[PDB]
């Protein structure tokens, strides 16, 4: 007014642009970046370990594979299968037939507010189990590491590693819910949403971050290995984003019509 | 008013009819400072190569539809050399340096007529794949001249058409329908951008600093700032108007900061 | 700022809150048009 | 001894929205910096007054292509008394499906202030027209024709050297503070249509095209602020 | 009347890394001195830059005794065109079995900086060589013949009086720490690898042996910094 | 192939209890209009509505 | 360089010992004795009493 | 130093906390070359 | 006033307790006959 919109650039108008009246008083600040998600939000439900764990493979995996799927979960807002990092987003909606399904996750209401490019947080863990009078353990280890998984005898029981080590452990109460915070641990400066790129320098699946991610929770029983129920059981985590910060804006999920 | 004579190395272009410049983010975006992850002395500009390469992109007719694209990489462009376009001394630098951190300068090409009407609108998306239907090739110069344009599916609109990967044939094969790269067409002028019509301009520009997921990214393989030109309203002429007219480009890079002698890049 | 009631103190030193950087050594619009 | 206390009812519980921190498990690390890297966000709302191309239904010729839905307006040359485009306010209509401020208002339960709609003509520069653009506060049925539209709160516009016409619906309301959606559609939530009319015929020379085009924006004002988050819709995952 | 509080979700849990302390059930205890013996540690990176003998694989002549991995170079007479000895940069590789950095690197998940690598001549006086070293940031196949090695990044070096000559990789990266070993071998674990190569022919004269042999170290520079620990492999144990 | 509902998730609170606990927080306004009315006149929308 | 290593003490060498470039900034502590070991550790199980 | 959040107070004091010695009246290399 | 025994102190800030208003910019009888 009289302004044109071809310049890239334009800025707002007031009701005193070309009418007769005055400007309203700003509302409320529910906008600022770091505090619009620090939300209490679960991602995903676990299968609990009771045993000498085993991870999944590399990329391809032909049958008589033996490992425990669904175990673990790389928590990212990132789109993950298998407890590893993919690229799209699976919803296995006809899923009659032999082969097991994958471990899908994602952070659905993310997205649908995100017009970012690239984002920096710390976060923290909140874990709650779904069976009744349940006391369980929950373990770590940092991004661009690896779980180690063996077992030493004591006393004719057979127990694993994963109750000691360097990386934090949490023993829970009786039917108690275990929260922590936690820090960046990434090798790379901040966390991208969107990626070109490839992991190696080259025959590389192109688009996904490997090593710009946070890291994974497991949940096990403080049991002997032979001591084991046959009935298995569950568990879900829950992160809250903290100290947010954000970079370059983009566009948004598209609705449907349908 | 409305002309500008940008020169730089030995080169120099105006449009006479031009609208003016669009910074991001920074009001002056040339500034920067060598990278804090290296240890190594950096390789900085050198007037040689301070430079408008230009290059020539598909024209466009009547035939197309609404939110057709096309899109170009970078500096993935200068590698396969689209369209007549070549780094030539710069892709022979780059092609020695492990790392590469430079910022841009794109000024984009056409000119109407006076008796038409029409908008494109150039911008550069950043972070984005654009240019790769999931087999894992990425596309090369042969196949951009069966199409002309993108025609602009729904599999782009849902993030259907990002390349995923072999999922093993231990699992079940999945039914994936989301990925986060994507592009909405309602929404894309959020970016850097000016609408280009028939209207005012003919050759109008955008500028970029630098943006990354760290302080430098590799050579060869990153691709921050595709630039896409898409089309909203399609053109109308009569019988006697000049038939299709023609679309080039104009990148120029600014403060190049390349890290790390190696011999020059075979690809394994 | 965020949502905090925590005006009087926090427990543990800040650099166990929460990480700082490294050493190098009333709003703003987003991109001007020169 | 220690000091007695007494824990109240809120035992072991955790809030969602509760205003702490809570022990890390593992602290004392550092980070990669941060400034090099330029363009930060300390409010959307900076983000939310970008300029964003609506989306409309197509006049009754469905091309089989894919979503025949269009970003903008073929005027006709025939004479007719009914306006060109008219649609509600109401932050989840069909008209309002991927607006910046439609999408990052979708996720929010309240707004106050302003919104701005402005719109970018197209044509060649040898035609010339007068459109009119009007809005009214909600009527018992929606004003039609150019009297009703011509009472209420409008701008007529010319077509120059320049493209386009900023305009700013004004903000009348009974309570200060606004709805987003409407569960039921009261006065609350909505505020009456917007319309735009062509006053005199689209005027232009031989041997040029006819029916111009005219794109849409929709961008936040100043006093357009946001509160109160809600739990957000999935249905773009299926 | 006590003081109400209010117990959060973290009841009764002990976390590993916890940062506090517990009540002692026994204390006001003393000590026997400490200040007599010296030789204290602050720091492991005071321990982490003493040289370090590696180790590599036999060539092919397998003595039948035990353990046949041989901390030298058995430099051939023949002319050859392919390097003497040529190992990547990836800290859990069979030739960082049990260099120190690698050794308190292999319980660390992430380092940042410089890694020396030195080698001391041992031969007779009267025999002399010129020996080139020379390193490539990652390419896609390895650099192989003395033109690729030649044009990166080198060292010639002499045979004299004195016995060696301290080599540091540089430190070329896209992100500033790096990882200390690859689960995928990415471009930011590996970085390239190293190799030395004999420029002009070792000389000596009549009745004094051939084949004369380098010895290799392998030391923290400056920089190298560690965080974050992991962890360990119990697997010496078995 | 557990199927989950979406309320254990979202952006406005939730609350679990302990064995038998109890819950309670406060809780502020968030309302469009200006005071609470304990009598009304008026109606919901324009014109066909229930009165009150 | 040129020193040789025969004499049992060298010291570390950084880029600009024979190249050109600077030096690297430090990064982290998560190196001094005590606090690397300060870690909750289980070393074994064992059978409970119950008598004399 | 270590890792605590101790900035305000212990509870006990430093006796009952950890055993001291008894009385018998920027960092450093490890050994130089003389 | 209300019923409280908070004489000594509140824990959150009273931003976060109870909201407070915009900014627009001995009892008392009930209405007088003029």
């Amino acid at each position: 007014s009289t302004d044109n919109a071809e310049t890239g650039v334009i800025e707002a108008g007031n009701t005193d642009t070309d009418f007769s009246g005055e400007l309203a008083a700003p509302g409320s600040n529910h906008t600022n970046v770091k505090f619009l998600f620090d939300r209490s939000r679960l991602l995903n439900v676990i299968k609990v370990l009771e045993k000498d764990a085993v991870f999944p493979r590399p990329f391809p995996t032909q049958e008589g594979a033996q490992q425990d799927d669904g175990y673990f979960c790389l928590l990212t807002p990132r789109p993950t299968v298998a407890s590893r990092p993919a690229t799209r987003f699976g919803l296995y909606a006809n899923p009659s037939g032999s082969g097991v399904l994958a471990n899908t996750s994602l952070d659905f209401n993310f997205y649908s507010l995100a017009c970012f490019t690239y984002f920096r947080s710390d976060l923290e863990v909140t874990v709650v189990s779904l069976e009744p009078d349940l006391e369980f353990a929950v373990g770590w280890f940092p991004s661009g590491s690896e779980y180690q998984a063996s077992s030493f005898v004591y006393d004719q029981l057979h127990v694993p590693f994963h109750f000691t080590g360097r990386t934090p452990r949490a023993f829970a109460s009786k039917g108690g819910k275990v929260s922590f915070v936690l820090p960046w641990n990434s090798v790379s400066s901040v966390l991208p949403v969107r990626w070109g790129g490839a992991s190696k320098l080259s025959s590389a699946t192109r688009g996904l971050p490997a090593h710009a991610d946070w890291g994974t929770i497991y949940a096990f029983v403080p049991r002997p290995n032979e001591k084991k129920s046959t009935a298995v059981k569950h568990v879900a985590v829950y992160i809250r984003y903290k100290n947010a910060r954000a970079w370059c804006p983009s566009m948004l999920p598209f609705r449907s019509y349908k | 008013d409305r002309v500008t004579t940008q020169t730089a190395g030995n080169t120099a272009i105006n449009t006479q009819s031009s609208l003016g410049v669009l910074c991001a983010y920074v009001e002056d975006p040339t500034k920067s400072d060598p990278p804090s992850s290296s240890t190594d002395q950096p390789t900085t500009t050198f007037t040689a190569i301070d430079r408008w390469y230009t290059g020539r992109l598909n024209s466009w007719t009547k035939a197309v539809k609404t939110f057709s694209f096309q899109a170009v990489p970078l500096p993935g462009a200068f590698l396969s050399r689209q369209g007549g376009l070549n780094g030539g001394a710069f892709t022979a630098t780059l092609h020695r340096h492990f790392l590469m951190k430079c910022g841009w300068q794109v000024q984009v090409q056409c000119n109407l007529t006076q008796f038409h009407q029409g908008a494109l609108l150039v911008a550069m998306v950043p972070e984005t794949t654009l240019d790769v239907k999931p087999d894992g090739k990425a596309k090369s110069l042969q196949e951009l001249n069966e199409e002309q344009w993108v025609e602009m599916s729904d599999d782009y609109r849902t993030g259907k058409n990002m390349p995923f990967q072999s999922l093993g044939t231990y699992y079940r094969p999945p039914n994936w329908t989301w990925g986060p790269n994507f592009i909405n067409p309602y929404q894309v002028t959020v970016f850097p951008h000016q609408i280009l019509n028939a209207r005012t301009s003919t050759s109008v520009d955008i500028n970029v600093p630098y943006i990354g997921e760290t302080p430098t990214q590799s050579s060869e393989t990153q691709n921050s700032w595709t630039l896409l030109v898409m089309v909203l309203v399609p053109l109308d002429y009569k019988e006697g108007a000049t038939t299709d007219p023609e679309i080039t480009f104009s990148v120029r890079p600014t403060s190049p900061y390349f890290n790390g002698l190696r011999n020059r890049y075979t690809a394994g | 700022r965020g949502n905090n009631g925590n005006m009087t103190f926090n427990y543990y030193a800040n650099t166990y809150q929460n990480s700082v950087d490294f050493s190098t050594s009333i709003l703003n619009p987003l991109g001007y048009l020169k | 001894g220690p000091i007695p206390t007494a824990p109240r009812e809120n035992s072991l519980m955790f809030l969602s929205t509760l205003p702490d921190d809570t022990v890390p498990a593992y602290g004392n690390v550092r980070t990669p910096p941060v400034n090099y890297l330029p363009g930060e966000i300390t409010d959307l709302l900076q983000l939310a007054r970008i300029p964003t191309l609506m989306a409309f239904e197509r006049v009754p010729e469905p091309v089989p292509a894919s979503d025949t839905y269009v970003p903008y307006v073929a005027v006709p040359t025939q004479f007719d008394d009914r306006p060109l485009i008219s649609f509600p306010i109401t932050l989840s209509d069909p008209v309002y499906q991927n607006t910046l401020v439609g999408a990052i208002s979708s996720n929010f339960a309240n707004y106050r202030g302003c919104i701005q709609i402005t719109l970018t003509f197209c044509g060649p520069m040898m035609a010339r027209g007068k459109f009119l653009l009007s809005y009214s506060p909600p009527n018992g049925t929606q004003p039609q024709t150019l009297s009703e539209a011509m009472q209420c709160t409008y701008s007529i516009w010319d077509i120059g050297l320049n493209s386009s016409w900023t305009f700013v619906v004004p903000y009348i309301s009974p309570s200060d503070y606004r709805e987003t959606r409407a569960i039921t559609n009261s006065v609350y939530s909505a505020d009456g249509w917007f319309s735009l009319h062509k006053l005199t015929k689209i005027t232009l020379p031989p041997d040029c095209p006819q029916s111009p085009c005219i794109l849409f924006f929709a961008s936040a004002g100043e006093d357009y602020t946001l509160r109160l988050p809600v739990d957000c819709n999935p249905s773009y995952v299926f």
